[PDB]
């Protein structure tokens, strides 16, 4: 979609969120990024690509 | 010295009409591009970790 705009900062933050335990505003930039680095290189799955 | 007119009056070559300008640049517009779209030598993009 070459979204070269929609900053990923994003989602990971959100992903995160959603399994509560973490304080997420109180975890840096970094880590999260090497966190997309790994997720790029996980297959979809039927349901969600299909 | 004794004075002589025809020997002191002499002719005048000037320019006429100018209009002198200094700093120059100012009449240079220009404008940037968003800071997010940034490139060097490279021409892939300065600051590209999304």
């Amino acid at each position: 979609l070459n979204l070269y705009q929609k900053k990923m900062k994003a989602i990971v933050e959100d992903f995160l969120k959603r399994l509560h335990i973490f304080d997420v505003a109180r975890v840096p930039d970094d880590q999260m990024y090497r966190l997309r680095d790994r997720l790029r290189l996980l297959p979809v799955e039927v349901r969600r690509l299909d | 010295q004794q004075f002589d007119f025809r020997n002191s009056m002499h002719m005048l070559t000037s320019n006429l009409t100018f209009t002198v300008y200094s700093d120059l640049l100012a009449f240079v517009s220009a404008d940037t591009v968003e800071p997010i779209n940034a490139v060097a030598f490279d021409n892939m993009r300065i600051m590209n970790e999304l």
